[PDB]
């Protein structure tokens, strides 16, 4: 398959108290 | 109209969206208080600081021959505007699944390490809120760029798109449509964590002396910063670095034109040549839309996130959180056997639309959480008790016929009393969006309520059909399948 797949729009953390 | 004045409406929107949560019941009433604050900002700055004076396709001109000389493919594909996503790109030949037809090398992203080495710099090498999160780190590199006239990345940043549809574009009454959903308080959280970010990060840009070379400095307006991190989230991607021992995130420019559909991610990172590769998903006829898969998100993370809601999205999902009580007398037992299952005591699952509606995971909790004590006994002395616990997450291998019935008649009832909690109804959310003239940002929100209650209610109808099947298995006594 894919070694390094790659994923538009990976969710991530955007808080940055947490 | 004052720098002093925006200076202090910074600050009092900072202490507002620094506060703590004030509890689910009023997250509301704090959402309302802090788009007040954030719309009298922006109703005193002046927009985006940079603007540029040609329309959208006057720049893919550019972005082709910059890639062109910096070794991406350029070939093969145009930019058209579609009604329904938006610019994307058009197949002009014939293009063969599984060909490789886009790649695009590092030179040309944008990433946390080109981050570092930019103007921003300084200011990330103190603040600890840049080096922590790439995501924030990112966008301000994104905002830099953007006010830098000669910069490198200046053919990619002006055919970006200069509005999205996050719900940080939302009006009020196209939020409100999501009142009493699970996706409303991923909305607040969004709403909140920027606005704290944008005003934190305009008093530092004001007056931390590491940020004196910032062309920010001159203007940093709160539609710059939503502009930025909507930027971010809908096109970010996560690579590795050129060594290949960490990841990082990255915008990549050309190929982050191609729009969603279902499929199976076809991109990869090739770290020999160092970049960015992408094959076809499917056969594209010439004057085809090239689309490609995005991943595996729920439609709550698709409008959240990405900025659009994804008709007949297979892989979309709503939460269910589960636990055992500390007062079940069995609490011991069943805590032990979902150890030794590795399987958490209390948990947020997941309830897909697609077959089957439960994983193997939330099976094989549902399982010890209607356990007998003389079913938990087996599963946890004797010299089969690892082979029973092995199969716990196997749908054709049930503990008993009682067992079954036990657990989808709690998860019909459970499901049911979840669909009781929404405001309107299915058939009430499939009237408005037939009888009612809607925006996109509306009906993004009315399917994506709708959505998680049509989970719901197939839910309920499975595990009534399940109820029902391993009640009659129970009734003529049938044999119990072992495994072998
Ligand atoms: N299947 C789809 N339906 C609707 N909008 C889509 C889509 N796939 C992608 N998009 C849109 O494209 C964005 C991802 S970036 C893709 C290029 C974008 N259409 C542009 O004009 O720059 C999303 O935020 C959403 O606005």
């Amino acid at each position: 398959t894919l070694k390094y797949p790659i994923e538009k729009g990976i969710v991530t953390n955007w808080d940055d108290m947490e | 109209v004052s720098p002093k004045e925006i200076l202090n409406l910074t600050s009092e929107l900072l202490q507002k969206c620094s506060s703590p949560a004030p509890g689910p019941g009023k997250e509301w009433e704090e959402y309302v208080q802090i788009r007040t604050l954030v719309e009298k900002i922006r109703k005193k700055q002046k927009g985006l600081s940079v603007t540029f004076d040609g329309k959208r396709e006057d720049y893919f001109p550019d972005l082709m021959k910059w890639a062109s000389e910096n070794g991406a493919s350029v070939e093969g594909f145009e930019m058209v505007n579609f009604k329904e996503e938006g610019f994307g790109l058009r197949a002009t030949r014939d293009i063969k699944a599984e060909e490789l037809f886009l790649w695009v090398p590092r030179k040309l992203l944008m990433t946390v390490e080109s981050a570092k080495n930019s103007v921003l710099g300084p200011l990330y090498s103190q603040d600890r809120i840049l080096q922590a999160m790439g995501n924030i780190a990112l966008a301000f590199h994104l905002l830099c760029e953007r006010a830098s006239p000669n910069s490198f990345w200046q053919p990619y940043i002006q055919t970006l798109p200069s509005e999205y549809d996050t719900p940080l574009y939302f009006e009020e009454d196209e939020v409100r449509y999501l009142q009493s959903t699970q996706a409303i308080h991923d909305v607040f959280s969004q709403y909140k964590n920027t606005a704290r970010q944008y005003a934190y990060f305009y008093k530092v840009i004001q007056t931390h002396p590491h940020a004196n070379k910032l062309p920010l400095k001159d203007s940093f307006t709160y539609e710059d910063y939503r502009w930025a991190v909507s930027s971010v989230m809908t096109r970010q991607a996560q690579i590795p670095t050129e060594d290949g021992s960490r990841v990082t995130l990255a915008l990549i420019p050309l190929w982050d034109m191609c729009n969603h559909t279902n499929g199976l991610i076809t991109t990869g990172y090739n770290l020999e040549d160092d970049r960015c590769e992408c094959v076809a998903l499917q056969d594209f006829r010439a004057g085809e839309q090239i689309y490609i898969f995005y991943g595996t998100r729920s439609n709550a993370e698709f409008v959240i996130h990405s900025g659009f809601f994804f008709d007949n999205n297979s892989h979309d999902r709503v939460k269910i959180k589960l636990g055992v009580s500390k007062s079940d007398r069995l609490y011991a037992m069943k805590a032990e056997v979902l150890a030794r299952a590795g399987i958490p005591t209390s948990s947020v699952f997941a309830l897909h639309f697609t077959e089957p509606p439960i994983s193997a995971q939330l099976l094989a909790f549902l399982r010890v959480f209607c356990m007998t004590e003389e079913e938990l006994k087996e599963h946890l002395l004797g010299d089969s008790a690892i082979d029973r616990i092995f199969t716990l997450g196997n749908s054709e291998f049930p503990v008993s016929w009682d067992n079954e019935v036990k657990l989808w008649t709690f998860l019909e009832d459970r499901a049911s009393l979840l669909l009781k909690t929404y405001k309107t109804t299915i058939e009430e959310d499939k009237s408005v969006l037939k009888n009612h003239d809607l925006s996109v940002r509306a009906k993004m929100a009315i399917k994506l309520r709708l959505g998680e209650k049509e989970i719901l209610e197939k839910a309920v109808k499975s595990a009534a059909v399940n109820r029902e099947y391993y009640r009659q298995q129970m009734e003529e006594k049938a044999p119990l399948p072992k495994y072998e």
